[PDB]
């Protein structure tokens, strides 16, 4: 906010002038082309270093960067030497221009990507005017160590107004996959959304930890589009780097790749699908184990049952939930019946409401792990966060720090939740999380104190009914 | 849902809703319908009055065991009016197979098209066999090379031919000639695992005490030799006769039907099983279906040398990485065909 | 209570769930005569009360309110709605139950029902158990030491309902006794226009973006939010004093009084306050001091007396959510009278609704102490 | 309801299978030419009646109904003809069916309309299927005396979830552009959203009154289109009855036709126009009248300037407004004091919130003439209508029956509003309409029955501390 607020607010100045989708796509390749030249520029140029460029021509030159970063931008067809022609009559060589990088056929390709930027547009002379004004404005974005993607944040978070994390929430969760595992690898993710949640661990641990790229796979064509683009912009290694489009529920992939070492994930809530189900999804690698499906209108576990079927024989894992899957009918039970088999579900922590944009709902986290003691933990938590006038809170670092050391090594600290056992939670129906809060502020008083203030009262009152009275003269 | 060649293929089902099957019947263009002989019966004995029954109907059949192959198309000459019924099958039926039955060419008629096995043999898809019996013990000899089908069937018993010295040659000749015939001839060689069947369950609750014992003995007499992982799996049971002359007969999923010195025995292998494995499956309706899942996946991946076998895993099984199978049983025309196919996968 | 045993709830306890209802028609007025009764508050008006289905209400069922609550509890008092969320208790025996004593008996434990936090229904989980009972000496005299105590409640509740009575009425006989005196004023007292009083000052609000200026600071904020009070010493807000520099607004002295001019009224009575503190107050509210001539406590009491109608010399000022003009309200003409016609009169229209005001020496400070031991006593009573 | 409200079920039934404006476009599309089919059939064929028609090709026959209805439907390309040859491949020549009626060059085309069924779609036999599944669906609406377009207005209501009229109000203003005037013309309308307002005079006087067909403008293309369609169901004369697209602002037409005799519309509100402004347009034959324009957040009498301008000598004039436009700045003033400079605004009658689709706020109806006595009249109505559940009300004949016989001659009934003089709204400073609303509630009572039923209070009162002091022994 030091010199970034200011920026922030120039931002949502560019923000006009339509309905914010659709001049917002072409928003997103505008800053997206700006970054990959630059960042090309960057690379090729470290060291004579040219506003232009040249002809050069030298084609096996050319491919190394074609097998480095996969693409080469162009000779020419850089941001910085075509925003020398701007307003320049045409503009449709910018199609043209997603032609170049999406050459990339030697190796692994990752492109087939940027079909973003349509022509709607009703005149050509509307499309130069226009997008001349979105290139024109978006280059003078005062940006350039080279911190770049939270106003992406921003822009991909001024919308639904979808649903994806406060971000301390994410970072809370990050450090939930915590610890001490230099453990290839991390991190897969079902219905991954933004790569918000993908990105606070290695890009913490960018040289501190070193397992593989990131794995991944979301519903929405336009969402997995902007995800692309959003684990593209944070500076990330090409190796394996991807998520693939699909549902988990539909075309779980990849099953030979791998079983995996950390995943998190946000699973939307009461996503009614196919009943119940009409293939034989029953017999499946990974619901047979549980003994029955999740229907439509319990649609939740479902994310959570192909979460634990993607695991190592030593990784944990954390998922988001919302506490009113509680019981939820005889089919949960069971479900639950199969999740508490082991001591597969190791916590379960709380989180007050809202800490979401308009939900309003609490929700809760759930973290599992192949790695026993063995009891259950049903660590719980409540207030204090703050919610939502801001963000809001946006969230003490000290709390989540000390729910971190809690989390480390099993206490049991009264007025916050602690440790049950399993023949606690064989006593409940297994319930989540009745226990173990405790504390009700029903404070006690005195007989005495109380009815000579009482007296007091009689003794004001009954003088004053006098004077009323004395007052009654009309 | 392997039918996903046409995106979507109409690859309907009730499951098991003769309701819901009339509703496709009624629902128009879900142009293929797949459903059981046990759904299809289910529907003509609990429906008769459907609009198909003068209609332009064309079945296709497959994989016809002897429960309803032909009272379900007693039913279909019967509750029919207008049918083309066809057959993919690898069981002729015409010549010796059932000797008792409505025959393959006349339940359907000429052959139409065939794909023998010999050409497939020699376009490279499966191998080749080569099909030795073990004249390795004079003792039985006779009793080996009886073929005396009554008195094989009849007099076969647990001394006269699974004698606790033959089982025990059996057991000397199979783990001498194993890392032979597997090709772990060598430390870093790659391995192929191995399936023995049998066809008596009394033979294999003496067979895996034999092994253990006989490896046990085996590692005793010098402290170096190493030993095999050997497991085996079994329900229940020879049910019905449910075949030709001669295949095996499915074993049902009823968990203890036999007497618990057949059930608990393999509750106790299984609890080895899970001990050396760690593993959660007990032998219950649940766990012991997905048991046997999870038995053949890791069968499949070679890290299971020797799998004991009564009557599963030798139609519907594939193993691309098993070349050798080892039989004490007498079999027939196709039944053993389809034994033999257990291994000649490329 | 010789011999007691706790008994589980459900075993004695018939549970039933609503009669159908369809009582959302169009119109519903006080002409109307039905009682509508709901959680939180336990009335809505009328609507026509028979022919519907109605059930009726008999002599002595309880409720509960509800999925999410499970807390709030009402006697069903003579015979009532069905009212669009009602889920209906009574019991099986008559000769042991008698389950007035049980509404008081349910109210005793709020062990879980101090917890409304999570999407849920409890139906069951009440309905198990437990409740303490005089069994087994049943049915001899089981409901017979019960009138004992089952008296104390009543007249404890007896006592909340008639000072909740005669709190209403104390306040509806004061202000009809208000504005007999007092006004019409002969002869004849200076009709002094508003304004011509004191210099009053406007206010002011400053962004939330700076939390420089919003996070701490010791001058107490005044919103109308927070207001509704009477006689406000402080509030929930208190901003920064560095945050002066760009407020918008004036620190004010310590004997001051302030008035909305948002939202309350365009429908309602508007509010204001005795702030005995140095504040400052928002966009949405003016703050007012007079000037010397006066007695601060009669131009308050002056104010709120004819509320009624200076709310209705600017009412409507447009179908927007906003109320009453500026001029309209700064160009009203008071009888001022004499110093001697102010400190009399104030002082006895002070100690009177001193006497009904909150807290300290007040009508409240004797209702929710007697509601304090009323509770303290059951929970005394109700053990072994 | 009666044999209606079930059918208005199946239409909520045929509502599928995708978001709801893409469909829809195909829906009214396929009723639009089942309606225009079975009325062609009912002019060719009221008497030999034949579901199957021949290639007659008698043209000189054929050019009198494309002089009468203007179009000739086919030889052999009506929908009964259609309906036999069901999905048969292909589909697309629906396109070259709407080159059937777009001839209709002779005379006074109103054609150039039916752009709406355009193609996607993904393959042609998804194409050939959906439009399929859709004609099949539509073609079992068992409707046929032949009442069509309430479905079609249900439909069109259906969204924005625009805002056009809860159609009781529409039938309010209708009888305030009443009364007893056998005149040509009805009816003008700037920005007429759907036809619904513009339906219901003529609908009730098809032949009791005869002046002309309907006139009028409207801003967006598709709600255009579909206003013409609209128009077009209700069995309504070719004569010249149309609307042309654009904007009242930008493009008032027609002024050479006419000088009007009655006006309705809805404008919308708070529609912020350019500034203020660049053209000569407070040199118009309307705005400079007034004296100012009509700036930007103050965007809504230009709106009845307009209106105002197209007026006849005697007929009345009634527009929609909300009351928060109520002084709105010496701007506004202004203008409002050259609109009470004579008794061009006749009555304003107020309307209670919400008794629209979520907006939430109250209305207003202004009613101008040229036709005075003279002096103001604000008859304001406040409270009943019930509002928000099902419509609601909607609406209560007898209370706008009564109100328009306040409306008639000029009652002062308290406990509503009554007249006013000129001299009172120059006493006021024009405000719109604080006066003269009275009732208040403020009830009197008695000193000595409230205070000797405190006294009672008392009685109890005391007592029962008294035993609750014997119940304090513990």
């Amino acid at each position: 906010a030091e010199l970034h607020r200011q920026i922030w607010q120039i931002a949502n100045d560019v923000r006009g002038s339509v309905d914010g989708w659709d001049f917002k796509q072409y928003v997103l390749g505008a800053l997206f082309y700006r970054f990959i030249s630059e960042n090309f520029s960057s690379y090729i140029e470290a060291g004579t270093d040219d506003i232009k460029d040249d002809a050069i021509k030298t084609k096996g030159y050319f491919i190394y960067p074609s097998q480095l970063f996969c693409n080469v931008a162009a000779k020419a067809n850089t941001n910085d030497r075509l925003n020398a022609d701007l307003n320049s009559i045409f503009v449709a060589i910018e199609s043209s221009a997603y032609g170049y990088p999406s050459e990339a056929d030697i190796k692994g390709l990752f492109a087939d990507f940027d079909t973003t930027s349509n022509r709607l547009g009703n005149t050509v002379k509307d499309k130069n005017a226009r997008l001349a004004a979105v290139l024109k404005g978006v280059e003078g974005l005062k940006l350039g160590i080279d911190l770049f993607g939270d106003a992406y944040e921003f822009l991909i978070s001024n919308y639904a107004a979808e649903f994806f994390t406060p971000q301390h929430v994410s970072k809370l969760i990050a450090q939930l996959a915590m610890h001490g595992q230099t453990h290839v690898n991390k991190i897969y993710d079902p219905a991954a959304g933004s790569g918000s949640l993908l990105l606070q661990a290695k890009k913490q641990f960018d040289n501190h930890i070193i397992e593989e790229g990131f794995f991944g796979q979301e519903i929405n064509h336009t969402t997995y589009n902007l995800a692309r683009m959003n684990m593209f912009l944070h500076n990330i290694n090409y190796d394996k780097f991807d998520i693939k489009l699909g549902n988990t529920l539909t075309e779980p992939h990849f099953r030979d790749e791998k079983p995996f070492d950390a995943i998190v994930s946000n699973p939307p809530y009461s996503v009614k699908w196919i009943g119940s189900d009409d293939p034989t999804l029953i017999n499946d690698e990974r619901f047979a184990p549980a003994g029955v499906l999740a229907p439509k209108s319990k649609a939740d576990f479902a994310f959570v049952l192909h979460a634990l079927n993607y695991l190592s024989a030593k990784g944990r894992a954390a998922i988001v939930c919302f506490p009113g899957i509680f019981y939820r009918g005889g089919a949960e039970q069971k479900i639950r019946q199969y999740l508490v088999d082991n001591n597969y579900v190791e916590t379960v922590i709380s989180l007050a409401p809202n800490l979401f944009f308009g939900t309003t709902i609490a929700v809760n986290i759930l973290v599992l792990s192949k790695h026993k003691t063995d009891t259950n933990v049903q660590f719980i938590d409540a207030s204090e966060l703050f919610k939502k006038e801001t963000n809001n809170n946006i969230l003490t670092d000290a709390h989540i720090e000390q729910i971190m050391q809690v989390f480390a090594s099993k206490e049991d600290v009264a007025h916050l939740a602690k440790s049950v056992a399993f023949e606690t939670v064989v006593a409940n129906d297994y319930n989540l999380s009745v226990s173990s809060y405790v504390e009700a502020k029903d404070n006690r008083e005195i007989i005495d104190i109380a009815e000579l203030n009482a007296e007091l009262k009689t003794t004001v009152s009954k003088i004053d009914q006098l004077r009323k009275d004395i007052d009654a003269i009309v | 849902m392997k039918e996903y060649q046409r995106f979507s293929p109409d690859s309907v089902n009730g499951s098991e809703n003769t309701a819901g099957l009339k509703r496709n019947l009624d629902k128009d263009d879900n142009k293929i319908i797949v459903t059981t002989i046990q759904k299809l019966n289910n529907l003509m004995k609990a429906e008769s009055d459907l609009p198909v029954y003068n209609q332009q109907v064309v079945f296709i059949f497959d994989e016809c065991h002897r429960s309803q192959f032909g009272e379900a198309q007693k039913n279909l000459k019967k509750k029919f009016k207008r049918y083309y019924q066809f057959g993919f099958t690898g069981t002729p039926i015409f010549p010796e197979n059932a000797l008792g039955s409505e025959t393959t060419a006349s339940v359907f008629g000429r052959e139409l098209h065939s794909y023998v096995i010999t050409d497939a043999i020699r376009d490279e898809k499966v191998l080749k066999f080569k099909v030795d019996y073990n004249d390795v013990r004079p003792q039985f000899k006779s009793l080996e090379t009886e073929t005396d089908e009554k008195k094989l069937s009849a007099a076969e018993n647990q001394q006269a031919f699974l004698h606790p010295m033959r089982i025990q040659e059996i057991t000397q000749y199979i783990l001498n000639n194993f890392r032979q015939k597997t090709h772990r001839t060598f430390p870093g060689s790659k391995g192929f695992n191995a399936m023995l069947a049998v066809s008596s369950v009394d033979a294999a609750k003496a067979y895996y005490a034999t092994f253990k014992r006989l490896q046990e003995e085996a590692a005793n007499k010098s402290a170096t030799y190493k030993p095999l992982r050997i497991a085996t799996i079994f329900s229940f049971a020879a049910n019905e006769e449910q075949n030709a002359i001669g295949e095996i007969s499915d074993e049902t999923f009823d968990t203890s039907a036999m007497d618990s010195s057949a059930k608990e025995f393999l509750d106790a292998a299984i609890r080895e099983y899970n001990s050396h494995f760690k593993t959660n499956f007990s032998t219950d309706s649940n766990g012991f279906q997905n048991y046997y899942r999870d038995l053949a996946q890791r069968v499949k991946n070679q890290d299971i040398d020797l799998l004991i076998v009564v009557g599963m895993f030798l139609t519907g099984f594939d193993a691309p990485t098993l070349n050798t199978l080892f039989v004490d049983k007498n079999l027939r025309y196709h039944g053993l065909m389809q034994a033999f196919s257990r291994t000649n996968r490329i | 209570g010789v011999e007691v045993e706790w008994l589980p709830l459900g075993e004695i306890t018939k549970y039933e769930q609503p009669t159908k209802y369809l009582v959302k028609a169009k119109d519903y007025h006080d002409t109307y005569t039905i009682p509508v009764l709901t959680a939180g508050k336990t009335f809505i008006l009328g609507y026509t009360n028979e022919t519907h289905g109605i059930y009726q209400a008999s002599k002595a069922p309880v409720i509960i309110f509800d999925d999410f609550t499970t807390a709030n509890k009402w006697v069903d008092f003579d015979f009532k709605a069905k009212s669009s969320a009602m889920k209906m208790v009574t019991s099986c025996d008559d000769n042991k139950t008698l389950l007035k004593y049980v509404y008081y008996w349910l109210n005793t434990l709020p062990s879980e029902f101090a917890e409304g936090d999570h999407k849920r229904q409890w139906i069951s989980n009440y309905s198990q158990k437990k409740i303490p009972i005089p069994c087994p000496d049943n049915p001899e005299k089981s409901l017979a030491i019960q009138s004992e105590i089952v008296r104390i409640l009543d007249k404890f509740t007896a006592l909340t309902a008639e000072l909740t009575a005669e709190l209403n009425m104390r306040k509806k006989q004061y202000n009809y006794y208000r504005d007999q005196l007092l006004s019409f004023k002969e002869g004849e007292v200076e009709w002094k226009t508003l304004g011509e009083i004191g210099k009053w000052y406007g206010g002011g609000t400053p962004s939330k973006n700076k939390i420089e200026f919003w996070e701490n600071g010791s001058i107490p904020w005044i919103s109308p939010k927070d207001m509704g009070r009477t006689l406000v010493d402080s509030s929930e807000d208190y901003i920064t004093e560095e945050a002066v520099l760009h407020s918008s607004t004036k620190l004010i002295p310590a004997n001051s009084i302030a008035i909305v001019v948002r939202s309350s009224i365009l429908d309602k009575v508007l509010p204001s306050a005795l702030i005995k503190v140095p504040a400052t107050l928002n966009q949405d509210m003016k703050a007012v001091i007079p000037h010397e001539n006066i007695l601060v406590k009669y131009i308050y009491h002056m104010i709120g007396s004819r509320g009624s109608d200076i709310l209705r010399a600017a009412k409507k000022t447009g179908g927007s959510v906003a109320s009453i003009d500026s001029k309209k309200l700064f160009s009203f003409k008071i009888p001022v009278p004499n110093i001697n016609e102010q400190q009399r009169i104030v002082e006895i229209l002070d100690k009177f609704d001193t006497l009904t005001n909150s807290i300290t020496e007040g009508l409240p400070r004797e209702i929710e102490l007697r509601q304090k031991q009323y509770e303290y006593y059951r929970d005394l009573l109700f053990s072994f």
